[PDB]
């Protein structure tokens, strides 16, 4: 068969918690070669986990001294490795890696590890006004926002998809509650504010949870003062 | 894991001149390798008696202890004002080493109902946006206090936090405080506050002189 | 299920008498057992109560050192051994069960109640 | 320095200079020949540490038997100068062997009256005393096992001109818990290693990967194995290990195999003992996916004379986990019985 | 000379760091013995943290292997021991333990050992008074309450010490957010509610700030709403 | 297995079963043919290795330089014969060794032609061209460091020791660091311990919880220090270890000394090295408080010849660490002049 590498057993986990990961093996065999697990954090560098060599040696980094445990089989060709008293901090992607550096490297698609001490609920979307002292750029600044939801994954569309210029969705932001946030903007001149209906939807599928917010060029309220 | 501690009872009673009797388990045979620990409060801890069988030099001989296949004993013949202290059990046969969980050696006193109390937060706590109602209960025995919260049917699950007192030296028993936060906007949507008690020497609830928003 | 209180009479200052408690369709074994009794005029008191066989009992201040209970369970029934009555104790007496654990503080049936009267 | 080396496998003859590993355990008997240091205190030392309490001695290896044996009454001859009312007897050993909680101490001083090293004492033999010592043996009515001390004696010096050595043992003086080490060693070369001791042997070869290839035991000791003679020492799981950590076994990625964990409720009960990875005379062993779990040793001879001739496990690398004994042929705690209720089969000795 | 035990070398680390503990000795030699530490969590038992041979061996329990490292100076009888990646869980009072299962154990005065990222504050003094429908007690229950103070210890009085009968302070509570809380009661017959004078002092020694509150059986107050 | 033995000052001798050891560091790389595989395939290697752009090769150890040697004129015959431009060159090796980046290829086919390399009737002969192969030597003009191949054999019998002397080494088929385990060896006996090889010699004792006791290096070898062949391998820090695991130093809690860390800045550029723990001839060390840093290595005699009486240190315990060759005396890192810290003496270079 050809050359691959492919993970499983990715999954969510309490602090404190312990997980088993595998790492199969196609076509070479995992017993004459090395490996390394390597992960990556949250849109840092890349980090490197432990090694096992050919002989039966095994060398862990300092993050993960005395939590980690790796074996390998030689009946199916896989690798196993264990870690025990995990924790938030240790939140990534893991892959094993072909860090041979005579020929080549194969390197796993990865699954993520994730470590919450709370919890699944919906968003909420609220308008947005612009003028006084603090906001300013002269032209239609009106759109939608969505905050606190969790977990992933999310959708903002605009007018069920109708409208795709000028759209934009800012990279989800994780809170210090546990929560999601993001944004979507749009600009438009601002003489068709009041002659067109903006509208955005919000999917929240873990929740199974469809929020629909109407956005208009609202004007302050005269309400009692 | 290699070795199990297990003590019984958690805790006792008995008074002057009385004989009482601590027992201690193992989950397999690990022959005599075990000692028992002494602690005081605010003291450093003690060992009283070495080898499951034997007594250093010390105190008089009123301590003993025996073995027979996998369950241990420690007897006293007759209890003294001094004796008043926390005993452990432990075992040094194979790694890793662990530790029972301890017991407790009490004066014995007689039931008394709790008074039951609330006090409120105030301006210079309301002004914060948040605000906390403090169930408060006091001079009840034996230790079998519980709190829980009606406001309006909405059950409370495991949100407010509770702490114990000491037996204090001559009243002889228990209080207890138990308290829970919640923001203004929230503090006001309910006219209701009643902390729920329930005591093994009662039967219901009681009713007192303080409220929110009635004072 | 029911519970049913027996054992009421009438004796002079000093005297002593025996009561009786039970039920059906449950296993005593299980669970715990509380004793009440309710003086004149007066909502329902505690008397004693008795743990599971080993754990150990409790009485009350009025009669701690007075009575004594012990449990039957292969019969399911639960005595409680009276002594030395000075008339102060007229009085309804009651009977309960116990829930799963100590814990609870609370019972899901209750008995039917008898009277103990003395005098001089 | 110089030695014959005549390699079997190549034929071929070989000189230098360097370390020598022997095999001792086929021919312990006639190795041997000890005796304590000035007997004079050692009757002192016996004398005071019965005050205390401590009513005999558990022995640790068949070698302290022996030596206990061989002094046997010749103690009691030296105590009768002092007027000595204390008796000490001698037993005999089984299979496995227990710990001890108490230990020897060591006397300030020697005997008032009394200046006998050794010589005629050979011609006495006398009756008990008012008080009793035992030694070992079937006494367990005597004291409780909980009176008794054991491994307390050192290997001051090891090997003499005599053949049999005049090995000189004394109380040791400080508390230590491991196996005595003067006597212990352990080689590697090439794709072969061992570890040695007087009543141990263990054979490693790296096919594929360190294992365990044979081993030869003849008691089974409880002191912890010390680590600083031990090759590979790095974590290893326990379970692995094929010799128990409690009968002092190896700490090694050597001792152990692949598919099997520890043995735990093995024939330990056997006089003799050798572990081989062959399966038993006549019978037969499979690795089978809905076999029984792990469960007590079970012998492949009923003692009836019926052999079983099935057998099964889900984790073994096939085909055995063997022991062999004086008495027979058993197996490891993996295997069960394929179609035989435990009940009608010679149970393993559940010494776990 | 005698036997005498001393540990040193605790103090407040923030999270993330490293220490070294030492327990010296006279008398005995640490070379011909075993020793071992033990730690009390706060409120709780005791606990085993690592055992070290006379023969320069050393074993390691679950919930600390691979993050301490234990060493001796046979040259003076000292005994040293390092830890790393420390943590909140961890802070304890430790002790360097003679734990010989057979002859006996010598017990120093022990260390305390704090790990937190919390930084010195003063304490805040409030009074009560009930009445309605949710609090009793038939006397004067009357009391100032301490709260929002770190770290320990503080001092209470009431009129500076002049009374103690019906006198007592609840024990204090750490709360989540590094503060500690208590409460004190001056109770006494309702007869001498208008014709006392009440002050209950609070003395904060580490920042040297005293504070004093005087209760009264004040009332409701019938401000405009 | 089978051999004698006599002891070094007891009077204890026997023949029996067991595994021995004798250094073979001073027999000065005694006389062994060296099959390298068949020569007729090896032609095939060296081939592709040219083709792909491998230039030079560097040394491991002093034993493949002198296989080289041996063999030589044949294998430039080989091409001659097939009609190949090529050569080798072979120099001297100098210390500190270095590690190489690259590994020489497998050949999957044999050089088609009538071999007459090996058993032919003598009558080798050949000339030197401009495309050198060099192999060894400070050549790095022809080839740098970074393009030299290095450790790319594997042994395969260690037989005929007696007669023919025929070591068969082959190409290894994959990719690794370790070293040869093959030859490597370890034992351990009572009060003394040593780990040796064909190049390294290494006395550890057992006067007080272990600690180095003495050492003899013939060639610094830079290779990857085998893990399962060592005793004690957990519980030590690497800044203690006397050699560095750069220098293939063996990992145990023996390869250690009190008082004293690595000593990676140490006088690696002599031929023959051997550790003692001694003052050396009119020299002495003073443990002091006032002294400096952990400097480079300096020699014990100034250049004009004579020696430097003078030194200090702050962790160091009698007997001062000191390094011997035939170069003269040279003094331990943590050991630099009392009174004046003046440079002004012979001092070896950054090593890391
Ligand atoms: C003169 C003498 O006996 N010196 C000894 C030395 O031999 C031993 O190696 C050392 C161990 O600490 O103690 C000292
Ligand atoms: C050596 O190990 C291999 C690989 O598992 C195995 O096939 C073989 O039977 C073993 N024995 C020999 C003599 O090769």
């Amino acid at each position: 068969s050809e050359v691959q590498l492919v993970e499983s057993g990715g999954g969510l986990i309490q602090p404190g918690g312990s997980l088993r990961l595998s790492c199969a093996a196609s076509g070479f065999t995992v017993s004459s070669n090395y490996m390394s697990w390597v992960r990556q954090a949250p849109g840092k560098g890349l980090e490197w986990v432990s090694v096992i060599y050919s002989g039966g040696s095994t060398y862990y980094a300092d993050s993960v001294k005395g939590r980690f445990t790796i074996s390998r089989d030689n009946s199916k060709n896989t690798l196993y490795l264990q870690m025990s008293s995990l924790r938030a901090e240790d939140t990534a992607v893991y892959y094993c890696a072909r860090l041979i550096a005579a020929a080549g490297d194969y390197w796993g698609q990865g699954t993520m590890v994730t470590v919450s001490s709370a919890s699944t609920k919906g968003p909420s979307v609220f308008p947005l006004a612009p003028s006084s002292k603090s906001t300013s750029g002269g032209t239609a600044a009106l759109g939608c926002l969505v905050k606190d939801y969790f977990p992933e994954p999310v959708t903002v569309s605009w007018n069920s998809g109708a409208l795709t210029s000028g759209v934009h969705t800012f990279p989800a932001v994780l809170q210090s509650s546990g929560l999601y946030s993001l944004s979507s903007v749009v600009t438009v001149p601002s003489s068709s504010l009041g002659t067109q209906t903006y509208i955005c939807n919000v999917n929240h599928k873990p929740s199974n949870t469809k929020v629909d917010k109407k956005v208009e060029p609202k004007s302050c309220d005269k309400t009692h003062t | 894991s290699d070795i199990q501690m297990t003590q019984s009872p958690f805790t006792l009673s008995a008074s002057v001149g009385d004989r009482v009797t601590i027992t201690c388990r193992a989950s397999q045979s690990i022959s005599s390798y075990l000692n028992w620990y002494q602690q005081k409060p605010g003291k450093a801890p003690k060992l009283l008696i070495y080898a499951a069988s034997s007594l250093q030099s010390g105190v008089p001989s009123r301590f003993s202890g025996s073995e027979s296949g996998t369950d241990f004993t420690l007897t006293i013949s007759s209890l003294q004002p001094e004796d008043f202290a926390t005993y452990y059990c432990q075992q040094s046969y194979s790694t890793p080493w662990t530790f029972g969980q301890g017991t407790k050696v009490e004066i014995k006193r007689t039931v008394a109902a709790p008074s039951v109390f609330i006090f409120p937060p105030s301006d210079e706590q309301l002004k914060s946006g948040t605000a906390s109602v403090v169930c408060l209960l006091n001079n009840f025995y034996p230790r079998e206090a519980k709190v829980q919260w009606k406001v309006d049917n909405a059950l409370q699950s495991g949100n407010s936090q509770e702490s114990v007192t000491e037996q204090d030296s001559k009243d002889s028993t228990y209080s207890l405080s138990s308290t829970l936060t919640l923001s203004k906007a929230d503090y006001e949507k309910h006219k209701v506050y009643a902390c729920e008690v329930t005591h093994q020497g009662l039967s219901s609830p009681v009713t007192k002189s303080f409220n929110r928003g009635e004072c | 299920v029911q519970l049913q209180e027996s054992g009421g009479g009438l004796v002079q200052p000093g005297g002593s008498l025996r009561l009786s408690c039970a039920a059906s369709g449950r296993t005593i074994s299980r669970y715990a057992m509380s004793w009440f009794r309710q003086a004149p005029g007066k909502e329902r008191e505690f008397v004693a109560v008795a743990r599971r066989s080993g754990d150990g009992a409790f009485y009350a201040d009025s009669v701690q050192g007075r009575f004594t209970v012990s449990r039957d369970d292969a019969k399911n029934t639960v005595y409680l051994q009276m002594n030395s009555l000075k008339p102060e104790d007229t009085a309804v007496y009651y009977c309960a069960i116990d829930s799963d654990t100590f814990y609870s503080g609370s019972y899901d049936y209750w008995g039917q109640g008898t009277q103990v009267t003395v005098s001089s | 320095d110089v030695g014959c080396s005549v390699d079997f496998s190549k034929k071929e003859t070989r000189c230098g200079t360097g370390v020598f590993i022997y095999n001792d355990v086929e021919a312990w008997r006639d190795r041997y020949k000890y005796h304590p240091d000035s007997p004079r205190r050692l009757a002192a030392a016996v004398k005071q540490a019965w005050e205390e309490g401590i009513c005999g001695i558990s022995s640790v290896s068949r070698m302290e038997n022996i030596m206990w044996k061989s002094v046997e009454g010749e103690l009691n001859a030296i105590l009768e100068e002092n007027g000595v009312q204390l008796t000490v007897v001698v037993g005999s050993v089984k299979n496995p062997m227990w710990r001890g909680p108490q230990r020897l101490p060591v006397p300030v001083n020697e005997l008032p009256h009394g200046w006998k090293a050794w010589g005629k004492s050979y011609f006495v033999r006398a009756a008990k005393t008012n008080n009793s010592f035992v030694v070992d043996g079937d006494t367990l009515k005597e004291c409780p096992l909980e009176h008794r001390a054991w491994n307390s004696f050192l290997v001051e010096d090891h090997g003499f001109g005599v053949f049999h050595t005049s090995v000189w043992l004394k109380v040791r003086e400080d508390y230590s818990l491991e196996c005595d080490p003067a006597v212990i060693g352990t080689a590697v070369k090439g794709r072969e290693a061992a570890h040695s001791d007087l009543g141990y042997w263990i054979e490693s070869e790296k096919n594929d990967t360190w294992r365990l290839k044979r081993a030869h035991l003849i008691e089974m000791k409880t002191c912890e194995w010390p680590k600083s003679h031990t090759l590979w020492t790095d974590g290893v799981e326990e379970s692995d290990l094929i010799i128990p950590k409690s009968l002092a076994g190896p700490l090694s990625h050597h001792n152990t195999r692949e598919g099997y964990r520890t043995q735990v409720k093995g024939p330990w009960h056997s006089e003799e003992l050798e572990i081989r990875f062959e399966e038993c005379p006549g019978t037969k062993v499979y690795v089978e996916e809905t076999c029984g779990t792990r469960g007590p040793s079970l012998r492949s001879t009923t003692a009836s004379g019926r052999v079983i001739e099935e057998w099964c496990c889900r984790e073994c690398t096939m085909p055995p986990l063997s022991f062999r004994a004086k008495d027979g042929c058993w197996y490891g705690m993996e295997i069960r019985p394929r179609k035989e209720p435990e009940s009608n089969l010679v149970r393993s000795m559940v010494t776990a």
